[PDB]
């Protein structure tokens, strides 16, 4: 026939599509959680500069 | 023993043992007797056939359903009713096997307590247990959240859970259901020159219903289309010939469920007391109630209803909440089957109103801790 | 709860896809091929009935033919 | 027929499924980088601190 195949392949299609896309926003909130933690260390340590500045 | 899960419905009883997946016997709850006079002689006629026996015979029976809206109305056709689901369609014997019914939310109370005094008193149950029809469609979908939206072929109701916890304070009870339609659909069939006038063949029309029809993504747009093209009229052959061609009634008969104003009802839409019943719960279970809409029922089996609905609901709710609607495949038995659970489980086991608590404090036993 | 959904649900996303293809499978190869042969046959008998009775029918009109 | 309609009932779940837990990834990925940007303008912030506490 005609239709199944059609719809068939634009299924798969769509499936394939949200889970690429899913995986990509995954992989970008991995490296931005691990640069906000790099950030927190960071700021930790400019407030114990800047504490020690201040006395 | 095992457990018989009955659920009267009204339209089609469905029965059966606890711990499968689905009913034993379904079959439409009408009592049909002749019309007619009948000349022939020993034929064997009955003076009521009921059940999937009065779907045959409906040419010379006169069917009436015994339950209008989620009330029963007649009760001798209900006894009779159940009798026959007890010895014919699962022929076991009530008197060793204890039974779960299913009542629709805010019914009458005498409803509920004729119930309980007929099974024990005529049928001779063990024990007889009573539950809401939305918390067991919330059992079979696997939820323990959720606002359920069970729509019969009576009632409309609208259940709203959390965290297993219900909110009486939040059901809506709408009596728009299945029958209405069906009735509407009838009503608006006469504007091509079919007429259906007969209680027998209020179930063509059904038939029609159930076949043809379809909730429309956008109505006017369909309207708008159904007026120029062709390409909707879809064409069905009654049960003697004579094939019939439905054209714009097909989207306009479901329609009536979120336009009530089309069969003279005030009240909104089932796209509306569902987001009414959310807002008048708590202010932090409304996210979780969004995410989790369940559909039940059978007249929530409309090609293209979890579709409007989403985009109605969708319109109405604040734009950052998620709005997902579950449309289970098995939405039919779904509330079967969850009674079947909820009489599994062993937790439920003590909860059975015993006949010697009946005994001792009369029918009246069920509105008490034994709900 | 929810841990019965997997249990229910990929059982019959793949035995029932499967059992039902096997089904129509069978069902075709046991169906069609049979019936177009069978009605093949059918039609070359029936086709000899037409034959025997023409043979009959011109006989008898030729000796009754008085 | 019988069969073909529960195999597309099976290829849209997954076409739920994916779509859904794509758009999932895709508002943790928002919320994550707004985290991020947002400490990274308290860092800068403290920076500018120190500058003022350093004169
Ligand atoms: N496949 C279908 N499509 C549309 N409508 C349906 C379908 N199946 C049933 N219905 C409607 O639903 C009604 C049956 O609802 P049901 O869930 O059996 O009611 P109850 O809650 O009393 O059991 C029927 O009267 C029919 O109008
Ligand atoms: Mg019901």
């Amino acid at each position: 026939m005609d239709a199944i195949k059609k719809k068939m392949q634009m299924l798969k299609l769509d499936k394939e599509n949200a889970l690429d896309r899913a995986e990509q926003a995954e992989a970008d909130k991995k490296a931005a959680e691990d640069r906000s933690k790099q950030l927190e260390d960071e700021l930790v340590s400019l407030q114990k500069k800047l504490k020690g500045t201040e006395d | 023993t095992t457990a018989l899960v009955c659920d009267n419905g009204s339209g089609l009883v469905k029965a059966g043992f606890a711990g499968d997946d689905a009913p034993r016997a379904v079959f439409p709850s009408i009592v049909g007797r002749p019309r007619h006079q009948g000349v022939m002689v020993g034929m064997g006629q009955k003076d009521s056939y009921v059940g999937d026996e009065a779907q045959s015979k409906r040419g010379i029976l006169t069917l009436k359903y015994p339950i209008e809206h989620g009330i029963i109305t007649n009760w001798d056709d209900m006894e009779k009713i159940w009798h026959h689901t007890f010895y014919n369609e699962l022929r076991v014997a009530p008197e060793e096997h204890p039974t779960l019914l299913t009542e629709a939310p805010l019914n009458p109370k005498a409803n509920r307590e004729k119930m309980t005094q007929i099974m024990f008193e005529t049928f001779n149950v063990p024990a007889m247990y009573v539950a809401i029809q939305a918390v067991l469609s919330l059992y079979a979908s696997g939820r323990t959240t959720g606002i359920v939206l069970d729509s019969g072929d009576g009632v409309t109701h609208n259940v709203p859970i959390y965290e297993g916890y219900a909110l009486p304070h939040a059901i809506m009870r709408l009596d728009l259901a299945g029958r209405d339609l069906t009735d509407y659909l009838m009503k608006i069939l006469t504007e091509r020159g079919y007429s259906f006038v007969t209680t027998a063949e209020r179930e063509i029309v059904r038939d029609i219903k159930e076949k043809l029809c379809y909730v429309a993504l956008d109505f006017e747009n369909e309207m708008a289309t159904a007026a120029s093209s062709s390409s909707l009229e879809k064409s069905y052959e009654l049960p003697d010939g004579q094939v019939i061609t439905i054209g714009n009634e097909r989207f306009r008969c479901p329609e009536t469920l979120f336009q009530p104003s089309f069969i003279g009802m005030e009240s909104a839409g089932i796209h509306e007391t569902t987001y009414n019943s959310i807002m008048k719960c708590d202010i932090d279970i409304r996210k979780d109630l969004y995410a989790n809409n369940v559909l039940s029922g059978g007249t929530t089996m409309y090609p293209g209803i979890a579709d409007r609905m989403q985009k109605e609901i969708t319109a109405l709710a604040p734009s950052t909440m998620k709005i997902k609607i579950i449309a289970p495949p098995e939405r039919k038995y779904s509330v079967w089957i969850g009674g079947s659970i909820l009489a599994s489980l062993s937790t439920f086991q003590q909860m059975w109103i015993s006949k010697q608590e009946y005994d001792e404090a009369g029918p009246s036993i069920v509105h008490r801790k034994c709900f | 709860d929810f841990d019965d959904i997997h249990r229910k649900r990929m059982e019959k996303d793949l035995n029932e896809l499967q059992a039902l293809i096997e089904a129509h499978f069978e069902n075709r190869k046991k169906e069609e091929e049979e019936l177009v042969s069978l009605k093949d046959r059918i039609e070359r008998r029936r086709a000899e009935r037409a034959e025997q009775q023409r043979i009959r029918n011109e006989r008898e009109k030729e000796r009754q033919n008085r």
